C-alpha cells in the first residue's frame, strides 16, 4: 500500500515525545505511591498503581516501534523482541483499560452505594480484582505473543515484526483469524469494559447531582466540577480509544464488506495517528487521576459533658 | 439527682440536658426538654437557635472527592431560645423550671417533638480497622448563636451534643414465633416437615435464646449438620432499599438428623459482641462517640403501617437450616432490646479502664432508734456511682443502694444515702438488731472498684466456690465461683477479697458480653479470671501465690448491662495462703 | 584456534542457573530493602540496596549472552542491544565490585575508627558515594559501549558481537586499545578496589582479634565466627574474581608473550568459564550479605534515684 | 539535709551515696563513699559485690554487630558487702556512719579510690537524630549480688547508679595565654606581628569572653574578615590517638584589616549548647541518664605527664584568622568549667519540663521576741527546691533563704528552714525591728514557678524594667528588662506577677544559655519572651491583653547553671490593663 511520505517522519518524533511525557508522568506517580506508603488513604490505590504500571510499560517498549517505523519499517531487534514487545504493549492496553474501568466500578461502588463498600473487606477484594484483571489481560495478550514473527518477503530483506496468524492451517482460515482475534480483542478489551465504565460514570453523576441538588450555592458549584471531571475523563477516554477501535473494526469490516480498496488505503496510513492517539491518553492520565486528586499532591509538595444538681 | 451539662468553647453558653437517651414507642416519644444559658452582652443582635440534628451518615469519612459528605438529613426542628417568639407557649417542664431555680432566667427553655416514625440511633460498627466515622444514624442537639440562620456556623459560638433514641422493651409479653416450612426430595413418601420454634419473642441482650428445633425426618435422606444463626437484619433503606445481613449468634452441632427419626434439641445462644467483633457492618446500639455497646437493638415498626423508614431498621431472626449431606432452612422473627430501666443507662463502659475512699470511724456508737449518718471522704469524683454494703460481720455483704439513688429493692427505707461533692453519706434512723453490723461504702465508676474502710457498730439463685484448704504460699489455686441463677453474659461476675481481718477490696472481674476481662494491679497479670457457658461457672487462678495473698475471696455478679454495683455476693473462702 | 564442543553445550546451562538464582536471590534482597527502607534509617543500607541492584541487573542481560552462546555466537539482536547488554554488564562489575570496597571502607570505618563513624554524616557521606560511585561505573563503561558493535558475517552470516576497537582509534593502534582499556578497565575496577577491601579487612581482623581477647569460652567463640566471616567474604570475592582478571591479563600479556598458542586456546575455552565464576559471586551474594545481618531474617519473619533524710 | 538513695528491683539492696558528683583535683579525687542494705536470706550465700564502673564507651547503639559492644573498662574495683571484708579496715566516713543511725546495721558499707589520672565524665553529642547511647567517658556504681564474681548475674539483682565525675575551676587564677604568630609580604620589611591575646584563663560556662586582637598591619595585604572562635580540642586518645575538633562559637567581625591599621577592640563570644545543639561529636559535661547538660568543662591534666589518657579528654581554644583578600591564624588556650558550688549541683534541669503551695499565717501576731513558724504545705515533692522571700512595704521581693535550707549570703542568721514531708516552715528566733513584712515560699522544682499566698506578721547589679503605663486594654505590649550586671547567658531570667495586694505568681521565664524558655499556663501562648545578648535586655511582649492582666509584674535573675529560685529582684510596674 502507498504510505505516505509525511507519516514516515511524523509518527517517531511523536513517538518520542510521548515516549518521554509518559514515562516521566508515570515515573513521577509510581515515585509517589512509592514515597507515601503510609498505608492510610486510598483504600484503591493499588488500582491506580496497576494502573501507572501498565501504562509505564506501555509506554517503554515504544521507542523500538519509533525505530521501526523510522528503520522504513525493518525491525532490526530479534523474533523474541518482537515477540515482547508486541505482548507488552497488548498486554498493557489490556491492563490499562481495565484498570481504568475497575477504577470506575470502585468509585461507582464507593459513591452510589456507599453502604455496601464501607461494609465490604475493600482492600482484600481489590487486591483479587486486580490479581485476575492482570492474569485475564496476560491471557487476553497471550495469541498475540504466540502468534508474532519476524521476515515475510522481498529482495529488500528488511526484516517485518508482524502477527502471522498463518501458523494455524493458513489457507483454511486467515481472514478468519484476523477477524476473529480482531473482534476478541477490541470486544473483550474495549466495547465491555467502556460500557461497564459508562454505566458506573452515569449513575455516578445521577446520585452527585441528586446529592448536590439543594447543598448550598457553594455546593452546586462542587457539583459543577464534580461533573466536569467526569465529563472529562469519560471523553478523554472516548476521544483517545475511539479512533483505534473504530478504523480497526473498519478495516476487519472490509473484509466481508468490500470496502473501497482506495479508502482502504485511507484506513491503513490513518491507523498509526490513530494509536499514537491511544497513547495520548496514556501520556496524560498521570495529569489527571493524580493530579485532580490532591493525595498525589500533598505527596509531591472543645469542652465537654458534665453532670450538677437537680435540686427539688 | 443530678442533670446533664454540656459547655461551649466560649463558656458562655452553657446547655442543660434531662436524660439522654429518650424512649420512642409505637405511638410517639418523650419530648426533648432542655435549657441554654444566653449573654445579651455578648449577644448584641445574634440569636441562639438549638435543633434537633437528627441525621445519617452513609459514607466512611467524608469529602470522598473533595466536597462529598455523606450525611443526609432525616430531621431538624428549629427554635430560638431567646426572645422564644410567643408562638408556641408550652408550659416548661418541672426539670427546665427545675433548671431556672439552678440558674436564672439566663437559660432560657426548648421543647423538642420527634415525628412518631422515625429511626432508632444506631451504629454500624466500623471493623478491626475502620476507624474514621461510623456508617448510622445519629441524634445530636446543637445549639449556635447567630443573627440569622443561613449564616456560617462558628467554631467558638456553637455547642453540640450527641444525644440518643432507644426503644424499650414493651411492657407486654408477645406472642412465642413459629416457622413451618414443609420440603419434598426425590423421595416424598412424607414430605419434610418443619417443626422449629421460639421460646419468648422478647428477649433482652444476653438471655440464652433457647432455640427449640424438632422435625420428623421420615425422607431417608439424611441431614449432617444444623445450623442455627440469630442473624441480624439490618434493613438499611437509604436511596437503594436494602437488607444487608450478618450473622451475630452461630452455632454447628453436630446433630445428624437420621432418617426415619424424630428429633427434637433445645440449644442456648446468646448474641454477644465479642464472638462478633469483627464482622463489619454489624449494627450496634447508640454510642455517644466511641464506646462499645451491646448489638443494635429490635425496633417496633407500626405494625401495617410501613412508611419505608429511611435509615437503619434493626430485627433479629433465628434461621435454622438443616444440611442434607447430597439444605431446608426457615427464619423465626424476635426482639430484641434492654427492659425499662428505672435508672437512666449511663453511656459508659461503666468501670471504664486510681481512687480511694475514707470511711467515717469505725467505732459510730449508737443505740436503738438513734439515727446516724455515716459518712465517707472521697477521693474523687464517683458521678453517685456509690453503693453501700451492710457487710454484717462474719457473712457475706448486702447491697443497700446503687449509684447512691434509691435502695435496691427489697432493701427497707432505713437506710438512705446522701452524697455531696467528692463525698458521700448514708444515714439511718432506727437501729434493729439487723443494723449491729458492719457497714462500707463502695465505689463503681474506675477500675478497681474500690469500697470504703469500713464501720461497725456498738449498740452499747445461689453462688457456690469450689476451692479452699490453705496451701502453696508461692503455687497457683483454681477457685470456681458458679451461680446457679445468672447468665454467664448477662453479669459480670466479680472477684473481691477482704484481707485478713481487714477491709474489702476489689481483685479480678469478667465481662462476658463485651468478652473483656479486668484485673487489679495489686494483683496484676499474677491472677487469672475467666468464665464458661459450660454450668454457669467462672474460674479464678491465682498464680505465684504470696503470704500476702492471705485474704477472704468473694466472687460476685452485677448487671451485664449498664452495671450497678454489686447485689449478690458469694458465699466467702477464707483462704490464709499457706504451706 | 578451536571452541570446545562441551563448552558451547555447558555454558547455557550455568548461565541459565545462574539467572534464576542471583535474579531470585536479588530480587529477595531487594524486597527486603523496601519492606522497611527508609523506616529503619540506616546508614550503609545504601551501599547493600546499590549491590543487590547491581548484581540483579548482572543477572537481568545475561539471557542474551546465553542465547548467544546456544546459537554458536549469533548475536540475533540489535546493535542496540549488544551495545546495552555489554554495557550494563561491565557497568555492574565494577558498581558490583565499587559497593562491595565501599561497604568493606564503612565497615572499617564503624569499627577500627568508631570516634569518625560517630562523628560523621553517616548518611550524606553514604549518599555521595553511591552517586560518585555509579557516576564512575557508568564512566569507566562507557569505553565498551561506544566500542561495541556487530556484524562479521564472516562468510557465515554468523552475525556477532564484539569490541570494535577500531571504531575510533585508527589501525595505527591495533593492539594499543586493546592493551589500554584491558589494563584501565583491570586497574580501575578490581586492583584498587580489591586492594581498599583487603587493607580495611584485614584491619578490620586485626582490630577485632585485639576487642575480643577479653571474655572466655563464648567471647573466643564468637571473634573466632566473626574473622571466619570476613575470611568468607574475602576469599569468595578471591575465588571468583581472580581467574576472570588473570586469564584476562594473561591473554593480554599475551600480545608482548607469544604464549605456546595451546595455552593459549585452552585460555579462550575457559575464559567463559571464568565468567560464570565471576557470576558466582552475585549469585551468593545475598545468601551471606543478607543471611549475616540479622536485620534481613528479621525482615524475612527499673526503681528510681531517691532522696531521704541525714539526721545529724 | 537529704542524701541520695538509689536500690535495685528487689527493694531490699538500696544503694545510699553521698553526692552523686566528685571533684578530682590534682593530688587525687575525694574517695566515693557509700553504703548498701543487705539480707543474708535473700543473699543466702551470694554476697553484694559494689564496684565503680568507670568505663569508655566508643561505638554508638549497642551492639552495631552480633558481639561488638564497644565498651572498654577505664577502672573498675570491687568490694565485698557481708560480711565486710576482715582486712579492709578503713574508718567509715561520717555519711555512712549517719545512714546507720538511720538504718540498720545491715547497710554495709564501702569506700573507693580513683587513681590521680583519669577522664573525667564527658560525653559528646549525640546530634539531632542519632539515638542509641551517646559515646563517652562513664562512672557508674554498680552492686550485684552473686556467689563469685564470674557467677552469672541477675537483672534484678543488680543496681546500676551513673555517678558522674567534674573538675570544678581552681580556687586560685593562672596565667594568661598569648598568641604571636608572625608572617611576611611583598613588603617583608616589617611583616605582619599578631598581639592577640584573652583576658583571663578561667571562665565559667557563660561568662563572655572578651577576644583581644590586637594586630598591627602595614602590609599592604588588607584581610577581609576576620574570624574568632571558640573550638572544642577533643583529644580523643582511645586507641587512634586523634584530636577530632568541633567549633562551639564562631564570631565572624567585618573587620576590613587595612595596611597602617590597628585594631584591639575586644569582641564579645559566649559559648553556649543553643547554637550548637546539632554539632556531631561536641563534647558535653557528663550526663546522668540524658538531661540537657552543658558543654564539656576543661580538663586539667598533670602537668603534662600524658598517660596517653585512654578517655575524651577536653580543652577549649581560641583561635583568631584574618583572610587575605587574594590566611593568618594563631591559637589561645584557655580553661572552662564551673566554680566550687557550695551546694553540690542538680544534676537535672532543675526547672524540668502542677505544684501549687499554701502558707498558713496569711496574718498572725508576733511582736518582738516571737518566733514565727511560717509553715507551708506542697502539692507534691519539691526536693529542698524552695526559696523564702519577704516584701518590705511597697518593696521588691527579697530573698531570705535558698535551697530551702541555705542561706543567701549577707541576709542575717535569724532566718531558719526546715524540711518536712511534702511541706515545709521558716522560723525568726529573734523578730529583728525590720520584721514587719509579708513573707512567701518560691518552690523552684518544676515549670511553673507557685510560690507561697503571703505571710503579714502583725507589729502590734540594677534591673530596669521599662515600658509602664495603663494602657492598651487587650493589645500587645512590650516590656524591657535590663539587667545589668549579669550575663544573659549566665542567668535565666524570670517574669512574675503579683495581683492587687495577692501573693505573687510566675508569668515566663527564658534561659539564654540552652537557649530555650518557659511560659505560665495562665498566659500559656498568649505571652511572649526573649533575651537579647547585644543590650542583656529581655523583652516580654504579653500579647492579646485583658482587665485580668491588671496586676503588678517584676522581673528577676537566677544563676543560669544550677538554678537556685531567684537571687534579684526588679523594681517592678504595677501595669492595669486598661484604654
Ligand atoms: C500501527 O500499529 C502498530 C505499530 C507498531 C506495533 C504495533 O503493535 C505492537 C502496532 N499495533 C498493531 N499491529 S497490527 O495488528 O499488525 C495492525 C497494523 C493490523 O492489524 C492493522 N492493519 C490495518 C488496520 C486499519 C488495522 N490493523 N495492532 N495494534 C497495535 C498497537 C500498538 C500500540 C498501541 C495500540 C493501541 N495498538
Ligand atoms: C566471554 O566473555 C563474554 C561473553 C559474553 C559477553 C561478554 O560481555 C558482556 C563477555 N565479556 C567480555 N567480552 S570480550 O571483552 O570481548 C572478551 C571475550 C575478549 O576481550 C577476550 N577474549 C578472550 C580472552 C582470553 C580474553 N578476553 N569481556 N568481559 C566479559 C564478561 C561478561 C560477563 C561477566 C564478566 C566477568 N565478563
Ligand atoms: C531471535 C531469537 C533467536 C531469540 C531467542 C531468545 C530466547 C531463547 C530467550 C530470550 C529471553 C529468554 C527468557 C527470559 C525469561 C524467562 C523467564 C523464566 O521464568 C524462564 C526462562 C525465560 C522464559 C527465558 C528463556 C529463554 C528466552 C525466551
Ligand atoms: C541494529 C540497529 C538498526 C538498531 C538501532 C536501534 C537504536 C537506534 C534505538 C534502540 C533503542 C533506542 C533508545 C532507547 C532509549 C533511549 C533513551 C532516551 O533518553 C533517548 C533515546 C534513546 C537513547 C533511544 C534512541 C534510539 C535507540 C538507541
Amino acid at each position: 500500500y502507498t504510505d505516505w511520505k509525511s507519516s514516515g517522519a511524523l509518527i517517531p518524533a511523536i513517538y518520542m515525545l510521548v515516549f518521554l511525557l509518559g514515562t516521566t508522568g508515570n515515573g513521577l506517580v509510581l515515585w509517589t505511591v512509592f514515597r507515601s506508603s503510609r498505608e492510610k488513604r486510598r483504600s484503591a490505590d493499588i488500582f491506580i498503581a496497576s494502573l501507572a504500571v501498565a501504562d509505564l510499560t506501555f509506554v517503554v517498549t515504544l521507542p523500538l516501534w519509533a525505530t521501526y517505523t523510522y528503520r522504513d519499517y525493518d525491525w532490526p531487534f530479534g523474533t523474541f523482541f518482537c515477540k515482547l514487545s508486541s505482548y507488552l504493549i497488548f498486554v498493557n492496553m489490556y491492563a490499562s483499560v481495565f484498570c481504568l474501568t475497575g477504577l470506575s466500578f470502585d468509585r461507582y461502588l464507593a459513591i452510589v452505594r456507599p453502604v455496601a463498600n464501607a461494609r465490604l473487606r475493600l482492600r482484600v477484594s481489590g487486591a483479587v480484582a486486580t490479581a485476575v484483571l492482570w492474569v485475564l489481560a496476560a491471557l487476553l495478550a497471550m495469541p498475540v505473543m504466540v502468534l508474532r514473527t519476524t521476515g515475510d518477503l522481498e529482495n529488500t530483506t528488511k526484516v517485518q515484526c508482524y502477527m502471522d496468524y498463518s501458523m494455524v492451517a493458513t489457507v483454511s482460515s486467515e481472514w478468519a483469524w484476523e477477524v476473529g482475534l480482531g473482534v476478541s480483542s477490541t470486544t473483550v478489551g474495549f466495547v465491555v469494559p467502556f460500557t461497564i465504565m459508562l454505566t458506573c460514570y452515569f449513575f455516578i453523576a445521577q446520585t452527585i447531582a441528586g446529592h448536590f441538588r439543594k447543598e448550598r450555592i457553594e455546593g452546586l458549584r462542587k457539583r459543577r466540577r464534580l461533573l466536569s471531571i467526569i465529563v472529562v475523563l469519560v471523553v478523554t477516554f472516548a476521544l483517545c480509544w475511539m479512533p483505534y477501535h473504530l478504523v480497526k473494526t473498519l478495516y476487519m469490516l472490509g473484509s466481508l464488506l468490500h470496502w473501497p480498496c482506495d479508502f482502504d488505503l485511507f484506513l491503513m496510513n490513518i491507523f498509526p495517528y490513530c494509536t499514537c492517539i491511544s497513547y495520548v491518553n496514556s501520556c496524560l492520565n498521570p495529569f489527571l487521576y493524580a493530579f485532580f486528586d490532591p493525595r498525589f499532591r500533598q505527596a509531591c509538595t472543645s469542652c465537654t459533658t458534665a453532670s450538677s444538681s437537680l435540686a427539688k | 439527682t443530678r442533670v446533664f451539662k454540656k459547655a461551649s468553647p466560649n463558656g458562655k453558653l452553657t446547655v442543660y440536658l434531662g436524660k439522654r437517651d429518650f424512649v420512642d414507642h409505637i405511638d410517639l416519644v418523650e419530648p426533648v426538654d432542655g435549657v441554654v444559658l444566653v449573654d445579651p452582652e455578648y449577644l448584641k443582635e445574634r440569636r441562639v437557635y438549638v435543633t434537633l440534628t437528627a441525621a445519617f451518615r452513609y459514607g466512611r469519612e467524608d469529602l470522598d472527592v473533595l466536597g462529598l459528605t455523606f450525611r443526609k438529613d432525616l430531621f431538624v426542628a428549629n427554635v430560638q431560645s431567646f426572645p422564644p417568639a410567643p408562638e408556641d407557649k408550652k408550659p416548661l417542664t418541672r426539670l427546665q423550671e427545675r433548671l431556672i431555680k439552678k440558674l436564672g432566667e439566663h437559660a432560657y427553655p426548648f421543647t423538642f417533638e420527634i415525628p412518631p416514625n422515625l429511626p432508632s440511633s444506631v451504629t454500624l460498627q466500623p471493623g478491626p480497622e475502620d476507624t474514621g466515622k461510623a456508617i448510622g444514624v445519629d441524634y445530636e442537639v446543637k445549639a449556635f448563636v447567630a443573627e440569622n440562620l443561613e449564616e456560617k456556623i462558628h467554631k467558638r459560638n456553637s455547642v453540640r451534643l450527641v444525644i440518643e433514641k432507644v426503644q424499650y422493651a414493651p411492657e407486654r409479653p408477645g406472642p412465642q414465633p413459629t416457622a413451618e416450612t414443609t420440603r419434598q426430595f426425590l423421595m416424598s413418601d412424607k414430605p419434610l416437615h418443619l417443626e422449629a420454634s421460639l421460646d419468648k419473642e422478647i428477649y433482652y441482650h444476653g438471655e440464652p435464646i433457647s432455640v427449640n428445633v424438632h422435625v420428623t425426618n421420615n425422607t431417608n435422606k439424611t441431614v449432617k449438620k444444623i445450623k442455627i444463626s440469630v442473624r441480624q437484619y439490618a434493613d438499611i433503606v437509604l436511596f437503594n432499599t436494602a437488607q444487608y445481613k450478618v450473622p451475630v449468634a452461630m452455632e454447628e452441632a453436630d446433630d445428624t438428623v437420621a432418617p426415619s427419626s424424630t428429633f427434637s434439641k433445645v440449644y442456648t445462644l446468646t448474641p454477644f459482641l465479642a464472638n462478633n467483633r469483627e464482622k463489619r457492618g454489624l449494627a450496634l446500639d447508640g454510642k455517644l462517640k466511641h464506646e462499645d455497646t451491646n448489638l443494635a437493638s429490635s425496633t417496633l415498626l407500626r405494625e401495617g403501617a410501613n412508611r419505608e423508614i429511611l435509615g437503619i431498621i434493626v430485627s433479629y431472626k433465628v434461621k435454622v437450616k438443616l444440611v442434607v449431606s447430597r439444605d431446608v432452612a426457615v427464619e423465626l422473627p424476635f426482639t430484641l432490646m434492654h427492659p425499662k430501666p428505672k435508672e437512666e443507662p449511663p453511656h459508659r463502659e461503666v468501670p471504664e479502664h486510681d481512687i480511694q475512699m475514707t470511711q467515717s470511724p469505725s467505732s459510730l456508737s449508737a443505740s436503738v432508734g438513734d439515727r446516724v449518718t455515716i459518712t465517707c471522704r472521697a477521693s474523687q469524683s464517683v458521678s453517685s456511682a456509690v453503693a453501700w454494703y451492710q457487710q454484717k460481720p462474719g457473712k457475706a455483704p448486702k447491697l443497700l443502694i446503687y449509684s447512691a439513688s434509691s435502695l435496691y429493692s427489697g432493701v427497707p427505707s432505713r437506710f438512705s444515702g446522701s452524697r455531696s461533692g467528692t463525698d458521700f453519706t448514708l444515714t439511718i434512723s432506727s437501729l434493729q438488731p439487723e443494723d449491729f453490723a458492719t457497714y462500707y461504702c463502695q465505689q463503681y465508676k474506675y477500675v478497681p472498684v474500690t469500697f470504703g474502710q469500713g464501720t461497725k457498730v456498738e449498740i452499747k439463685v445461689q453462688l457456690v466456690e469450689s476451692g479452699g484448704g490453705l496451701v502453696q504460699p508461692g503455687g497457683s489455686l483454681r477457685l470456681s465461683c458458679a451461680a446457679s441463677g445468672f447468665n454467664v453474659y448477662s453479669s459480670s461476675i466479680h472477684w473481691v477479697r477482704q484481707a485478713p481481718g481487714k477491709g474489702l477490696e476489689w481483685v479480678a472481674s469478667i465481662s462476658s458480653y463485651y468478652g473483656y476481662t479486668y484485673y487489679a494491679d495489686s494483683v496484676k497479670g499474677r491472677f487469672t479470671i475467666s468464665a464458661d457457658t459450660s454450668k454457669n461457672t467462672a474460674y479464678l487462678q491465682m498464680n505465684s501465690l504470696r503470704a500476702e495473698d492471705t485474704a477472704v475471696y468473694y466472687c460476685a455478679r452485677s448487671r451485664q448491662f449498664w452495671y450497678s454495683g454489686l447485689d449478690y455476693w458469694g458465699q466467702g473462702t477464707l483462704v490464709t495462703v499457706s504451706s
